[PDB]
This record gives C-alpha cells, sequence and structure tokens, in this order.
C-alpha cells in the first residue's frame, strides 16, 4: 500500500453522513467512518473491497 | 445540533429527512408540496437513488407513530457551479415522485423573494437550525429532531471574530457562537435556517460546514439561499426533465 | 465606495448622534444600529451627511448596550464599519446645570431639567432617570461646596455654582458647571 | 478644574441661532445645545420627518410581506402564494387551510 494509507480519517467541514472506508494501519485493516461530503482525503474508500484492494 | 433542544413534535413541520436505504443522510426543506431543498454534497457519490428516500413529518427515530409521509426523490437538481467534493454553492432542489399531503405534522416553510430576504430577514438577529444531526462534534445523532437558535454574522465580522478552513464566498453566511457551545454538525446538512418574520417563517440558510462542531474560535457557516431564489423558481416552473442528476446553469 | 471612519458617539441628556469621516464623495450612507440581541434597524438612509441622530432608537432602554454601523455606497454585503459600543446611561453626558432659584442660611435651589428620554409621549427629567445615582455639589464664595442626592442646598450665610454628578460612573461622571449665582 | 470653569464661565449661547426645527426647543450646553423635538420628528435639529422614509428598506415600508418600490409614486406591499393582500394593503391574510411558514400546532 501507498503512503496515504497511514493518514487518519479526515471527515472534512461538511455535515453530511457519508458511511466510506478508510485503511487502519495500526489494526493493518479497512474501518468505516463518517466522512462529511467534501474536501476528502485519499484514505477515503467507498468500500472495503477497494480499500483492501488499495491498503 | 449542539446545544439546542427538542423540536416539539409538529413545531418543524417543514423538516426533512433524507434517508439512503433507510440510514440517515442529511435533513431537507419542504418549500411545497413536491419540492424540497438540500445541500450539495449530501449528493456525493450516491449509486442506489431508488433507494434515496425523503421523510416528511418524522420526529421520534427510534418509532412510527404514523404522522410520517415517505417519497422516492425523482430527483436532485444542483447549480452546474458545485464542483464535486467542495463547499462552494452547497444547494439541492429534490423533486418528490409523488407530492407530500399538508397536514398538521407536514408544511412547507416559505421561499422568500430575495429582496425581502436581502432587505428584511437578513437582519433579523436570529434564525433556528434543526435536525436528527450529532449533539456533539464526536458525539451520537439524536433519536428526536432537535432545534437550536443562532445570531447572524456579516462575513467581515465572522472573519474578525474567527481563529485563524475553506473560504467563505458570497454564497455563504456564518451563524452562531464562538464560545464552543452551540451549532450545527454532522447528520444536519441540507436541513433549515428559517427566520421569523411579521408571523411568518422564511428559509434564508442551509446547514452546510464548520471547522468541527462548535469549535472554539468558530461559527457555523450556511448557504446563503437568498442567492438562488430566482434559480429555484425558474426550476420550479420549467417543465420536468429526464435525467437523474440535473446540474443546471447558474445564474 | 470608501469605508467610513473614525466613528463617535455624541450623547448628552441622552440626545445621541453617531458621527464619522468622510465627507462623502459620490456615496451614501446608510446607519443599522441594534443592543447586542435585537435586530438591526436602518436608520438615516442613504444620506450625504455624515452623522445620524440615534436618540429615538436608544432611548428605547437607556440602560442596554449599543452598536450601530454605518454602509457606504456608490451614489455581496456592503462596506462599513463598527462603532464604539455606547450604554445610554452610563455614557451619556450631563448637560449643564441651572440654579432654580435662592433663598435666605441660604437655601439653593437646582432645576431638575428633562431629558431625550420619554415616557408615554412625555420627557423624563434628570431625577426620573438617575433617582439616586444623581447627586449634585455646590460651591460657594476662597471657595466651598456642598453635597445632595436632592435638588437643594441649605448653606451658611453669595456667589453659587452647580455641578451634576453620577459618582458611580467610570465614564463622564460629572456635568459641566451651570452659569454662577451671586446675591 | 478651574480652567473647566473658566472654560466654561466664558462660553456664549448655542441657541441664539434658533436652530431647533419644526416646533423644537433648544438647550444650551457648552459650546453645544440639545433640540427636544416634537414626536414626529428626529435628527440634531428636528430636521428629520418621521414621516417621510415609507421605503422598502426602513422596517420593511412597513409591508407584512414583500415591498416594492416604485419611483414617482408610492410604496407598493405584496404577498407570498397562498397569501392575499388585505385592504390596509400592508397585511397579508393566507388563503389555503395549510399555508407555508405557519405552524399549526401554535396557530390551533
Ligand atoms: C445656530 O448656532 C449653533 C452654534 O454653533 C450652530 O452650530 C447652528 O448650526 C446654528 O443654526
Ligand atoms: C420646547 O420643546 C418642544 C418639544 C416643543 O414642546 C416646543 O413648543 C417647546 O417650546
Ligand atoms: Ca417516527
Ligand atoms: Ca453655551
Amino acid at each position: 500500500a501507498p503512503d496515504f494509507c497511514l493518514e487518519p480519517p479526515y471527515d472534512g467541514p461538511c455535515r453530511a453522513l457519508h458511511l466510506r472506508y478508510f485503511y487502519n494501519a495500526k489494526a493493518g485493516l479497512c474501518q468505516t467512518f463518517y466522512y462529511g461530503g467534501c474536501l476528502a482525503k485519499r484514505n477515503n474508500f467507498e468500500s472495503a473491497e477497494d480499500c483492501m484492494r488499495t491498503c | 445540533i449542539v446545544g439546542g433542544k427538542v423540536c416539539p413534535k409538529g413545531e418543524c413541520p417543514w423538516q426533512v429527512l433524507l434517508l439512503v436505504n433507510g440510514a440517515q443522510l442529511c435533513g431537507g426543506t419542504l418549500i411545497n408540496t413536491i419540492w424540497v431543498v438540500s445541500a450539495a454534497h449530501c449528493f456525493d457519490k450516491i449509486k442506489n437513488w431508488r433507494n434515496l428516500i425523503a421523510v416528511l413529518g418524522e420526529h421520534d427515530l427510534s418509532e412510527h407513530d404514523g404522522d410520517e409521509q415517505s417519497r422516492r426523490v425523482a430527483q436532485v437538481i444542483i447549480p452546474s457551479t458545485y464542483v464535486p467534493g467542495t463547499t462552494n454553492h452547497d444547494i439541492a432542489l429534490l423533486r418528490l415522485h409523488q407530492p407530500v399531503v399538508l397536514t398538521d405534522h407536514v408544511v412547507p416553510l416559505c421561499l422568500p423573494e430575495r429582496t425581502f430576504s436581502e432587505r428584511t430577514l437578513a437582519f433579523v438577529r436570529f434564525s433556528l437550525v434543526s435536525g436528527w444531526g450529532q449533539l456533539l462534534d464526536r458525539g451520537a445523532t439524536a433519536l428526536e429532531l432537535m432545534v437550536l437558535n443562532v445570531p447572524r454574522l456579516m462575513t467581515q465580522d465572522c472573519l474578525q471574530q474567527s481563529r485563524k478552513s475553506p473560504n467563505i464566498t458570497e454564497y455563504m453566511f456564518c451563524a452562531g457562537y464562538s464560545d464552543g457551545s452551540k451549532d450545527s454538525c454532522k447528520g444536519d446538512s441540507g436541513g433549515p435556517h428559517a427566520t421569523h418574520y411579521r408571523g411568518t417563517w422564511y428559509l434564508t440558510g442551509i446547514v452546510s460546514w464548520g471547522q468541527g462542531c462548535a469549535t472554539v474560535g468558530h461559527f457555523g457557516v450556511y448557504t446563503r439561499v437568498s442567492q438562488y431564489i430566482e434559480w429555484l423558481q425558474k426550476l420550479m416552473r420549467s417543465e420536468p426533465r429526464p435525467g437523474v442528476l440535473l446540474r443546471a446553469p447558474f445564474p | 465606495t470608501v469605508a467610513a471612519y473614525n466613528l463617535t458617539w455624541k450623547s448628552t441628556n441622552f440626545k445621541t448622534i453617531l458621527e464619522w469621516e468622510p465627507k462623502p464623495v459620490n456615496q451614501v450612507y446608510t446607519v443599522q444600529i441594534s443592543t447586542k440581541s435585537g435586530d438591526w434597524k436602518s436608520k438615516c438612509f442613504y444620506t450625504t451627511d455624515t452623522e445620524c441622530d440615534l436618540t429615538d432608537e436608544i432611548v428605547k432602554d437607556v440602560k442596554q448596550t449599543y452598536l450601530a454601523r454605518v454602509f457606504s455606497y456608490p451614489a455581496g454585503e456592503p462596506l462599513y464599519e463598527n462603532s464604539p459600543e455606547f450604554t445610554p446611561y452610563l455614557e451619556t453626558n450631563l448637560g449643564q446645570p441651572t440654579i432654580q432659584s435662592f433663598e435666605q442660611k441660604v437655601n439653593v435651589t437646582v432645576e431638575d431639567e428633562r431629558t431625550l428620554v420619554r415616557r408615554n409621549n412625555t420627557f423624563l427629567s434628570l431625577r426620573d432617570v438617575f433617582g439616586k445615582d444623581l447627586i449634585y455639589t455646590l460651591y460657594y464664595w476662597g471657595k466651598k461646596t456642598a453635597k445632595t442626592n436632592t435638588n437643594e442646598f441649605l448653606i451658611d450665610v453669595y456667589c453659587f455654582s452647580v455641578q451634576a454628578v453620577i459618582p458611580s460612573r467610570t465614564v463622564n461622571r460629572k456635568s459641566t458647571d451651570s452659569p454662577v449665582e451671586c446675591m | 478644574r478651574t480652567k473647566l470653569f473658566w472654560i466654561s464661565y466664558s462660553d456664549g449661547d448655542q441657541c441664539a441661532s434658533s436652530p431647533c426645527q419644526n416646533g423644537g426647543s433648544c438647550k444650551d450646553q457648552l459650546q453645544s445645545y440639545i433640540c427636544f423635538c416634537l414626536p414626529a420628528f428626529e435628527g440634531r435639529n428636528c430636521e428629520t420627518h418621521k414621516d417621510d422614509q415609507l421605503i422598502c428598506v426602513n422596517e420593511n415600508g412597513g409591508c407584512e410581506q414583500y415591498c416594492s418600490d416604485h419611483t414617482g409614486t408610492k410604496r407598493s406591499c405584496r404577498c407570498h402564494e397562498g397569501y392575499s393582500l388585505l385592504a390596509d394593503g400592508v397585511s397579508c391574510t393566507p388563503t389555503v387551510e395549510y399555508p407555508c411558514g405557519k405552524i399549526p400546532i401554535l396557530e390551533k
């Protein structure tokens, strides 16, 4: 996996509840958070599968 | 909502609940029988639009009292000007597949005329922001609709009062508290900012963003709806067109 | 449009005018005033003046703290500047007093002058408004003095002078000296 | 102090010029005056007719809902859809059971 993968989840300033996936390095596994909906960082996916694919 | 109260059942009857497959997404504002106004970023990477439902007359999420009306959003309209995953021009106009029935528990908020909005409403100090959003920044979302009253700021004062975040444009306005005590939060996007005037309530803002929720030295940022009344009215009179997701020219 | 500067409150016995600069060139002004939590109220609509009378607004509640702002316009939010905060009760200046009469010890009487504050369409006096916050100082002629929480001095026998004072004040504590009187 | 006294001592009556307009009463001050105005006037000099600013930016022109300014003429008042303007020409009254921005509960 790429570097971004070490980056903490980024919910951003938007106040929507987008359930997204991120990779927990600590855990060395993908997990979920609520993205606000704008200014998403690279460690943030639509699903486990492509997150897992990616990190 | 951070530091509000439960909005007494039926006292925020224009308040809408947007869900995607039964899960809470954002709020909305009924401005008539088949149109709801929300936030442009609520629609980020939504893939199954057949599951996107608007609920009217809703109050307590833990139970179904029977006053709730649910409708599939037939169409999501945003300005051609909104760039995906950003804050500028945060607004959407949702067309309900079938109209809701007006009841004691389901009433639209008045969309005002732009000069009314700008000459008078923007100078009314407090307005109510509501939702089923987070009770605290990293807290849990409410089961019962919350309502909060916040004071508005002209952008220069907001800037000055802010600890030195995206840019606050002409399409936005700040409202709230800089003491980390009251604001809107995650789960309230799309929700109304409603101003009381001479006995009538009017839509003035849309829940949008903030640098956290009720963060010291920060205010909640709302979409400045007055900027869009005309775009919104042309669309409600426009003959209905096909796409599910439409990015209409703005102005 | 240029932005108004040097916003200053001019207030005497509650008569209150906000003054600014600069003199306008192809630009107009409008004033907005409010209390911490109330609505903004527009005054002196698109004025070429560099002053705005706000008495009518501030007498509504002399105890409240006001803020007004001056908006500038060519002759999207306006270009504006905020004024110092103003609490009428605490800062209005005390107007020049007046000896009403005096009589022979001597008994001196100071007039209870009216202010810009109205209660059911009638002007209130200094006493109506400050109650016991108001005290007076007599000066007689080497010179002497006397203070009361009333409008009378009972001295020992002449020229006298009076000055109104709100000792409880931090700003604008004393009025000017009234025109002197002599027997 | 004595300087304040002396300044005071040697000042004249700024009211000599009869500045208070329209029924107003001038009261002399130290190198200034105050104008006590009649209820329908305001201003430093009582020059302002509280009566002459029926425009839309002035308390919504006294309209309940919408206000339209008009050159060479009086301002117009109007209402939202589901509402009708009254004979008074400033007020709006609902034309539907469920007019926008009315809370049935609070109303009933
Ligand atoms: C009468 O006198 C005062 C004293 O300065 C002056 O300021 C006014 O303009 C005038 O009418
Ligand atoms: C002074 O004050 C104003 C209010 C009017 O009453 C005048 O007639 C009076 O002399
Ligand atoms: Ca329910
Ligand atoms: Ca004088």
